[PDB]
């Protein structure tokens, strides 16, 4: 069960990056799994509740996810198991 | 070469100079209480002697610890973590156990002690952060566990830091039809590493195992590292 069953639907998601004024893609943002928490470029996974913030000019929001939350069950759901493996075989 | 400046360069790879190079604790659980169910592990005593020269020829100061309840696993590593690493590169533990799962969304999995009773896996490595150790604060942690079943915040800091862990749950065996031959995961390790950790750092290693591990069957191919490890690691070979 996610951490906020509110956000486990995209559009409910990208709704909150309405003025997203940062290089990150709000769109590939969303798609991942995560919403905008209204404080600077700060985000959080709607099911594992992992926060990321500070991203970088070509930065992909799914690589971030599952590097730093490997146990997401949204991001095994979506990727695979194989995916995250290498994710993080391949730093 | 290309392979000398990325094995010395300590802003890529972690310094491992220290002899010894530092502790591998393996708990080793191989008889289980009749009441938890739990299968008696043949075959782990073999896996546990091959990591144990594994890890000795890689400078470790090895000790096994046999049947431990998970209670006493857990002050098994409480002690590890407890001591100084001060003279040390890096620190291993390694857990042979029957396992289950345990949702996590960093460090997921968990381990029984002989008692039946589970230790998380995050539970396991939290009690290696730089607040109980700050011995082993910027070495690396490494986790190997064979359980037969942008930046983070709240404050901006990259954590968890220099902990890898390898978790495999995959039940084969060298010999598929023999449980006491040893596990197929195990093994397949102790190989790559014979003939590989001279030369590449534990992630290729690692990578090599999931090829391996890709070939032989996989809905489990779980050996899933979680790898928050900053720089390369490369062994110190004999
Ligand atoms: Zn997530």
């Amino acid at each position: 069960l996610p951490r906020n069953p509110s956000m486990a639907d995209y559009e409910a998601r990208i709704f909150t990056f309405g003025t997203w004024i940062y290089s990150v893609n709000k769109e590939q943002l969303a798609r991942a799994g995560f919403y905008a928490l209204g404080e600077g470029d700060k985000v959080k996974c709607f099911h594992c509740g992992g926060g990321l913030t500070d991203w970088k000019p070509s930065e992909d929001p799914w690589e971030q996810h599952a590097k730093w939350y490997p146990g997401c069950k949204y991001l095994l759901e979506q990727k695979g198991q194989e995916y995250i493996n290498n994710i993080h075989l391949t730093h | 070469g290309a392979l000398e400046s990325l094995r010395g360069n300590a802003d890529l790879a972690y310094i491992l100079s220290m002899e010894p190079c530092g502790h591998c604790l393996i708990i080793n659980n191989v008889n289980f209480c009749r009441e938890s169910g739990l299968r008696t592990r043949t075959g782990s005593n073999i896996d546990c002697e091959k990591l144990r020269r594994r890890f000795s020829s890689l400078h470790f100061m090895v000790e096994v610890k046999g049947d431990l309840t998970a209670k006493k696993m857990v002050l098994a590593l409480l002690e590890l973590a407890r001591q100084d690493h001060g003279a040390l590169d890096c620190c291993v533990v390694v857990i042979l156990s029957h396992g289950c799962q345990a949702s996590h969304l960093q460090f997921p999995g968990a381990v029984y002690g002989t008692d039946g009773c589970p230790v998380s896996v995050e539970k396991i490595v939290n009690i290696f952060n730089g607040t109980s150790c700050p011995s082993l604060g910027g070495k690396p942690k490494l986790f190997f566990i064979q359980a037969c079943g942008a930046t983070p915040f709240q404050s901006s800091l990259p954590t968890p830091s220099d902990i890898f862990v390898s978790y495999s749950t995959f039940p084969g065996f060298v010999s598929w039809r023999d449980p006491k031959s040893g596990s197929w995961y195990v093994e397949t390790l102790d190989d790559i590493f014979e003939q590989w950790a001279h030369s590449e750092d534990l992630q290729s290693l690692l990578l090599r195992v999931a090829n391996a591990v890709s070939v032989k069957g996989i809905y489990k191919q779980m050996p899933g590292c979680f790898n928050f490890l900053r720089k390369k690691l490369f062994f110190k070979t004999s």
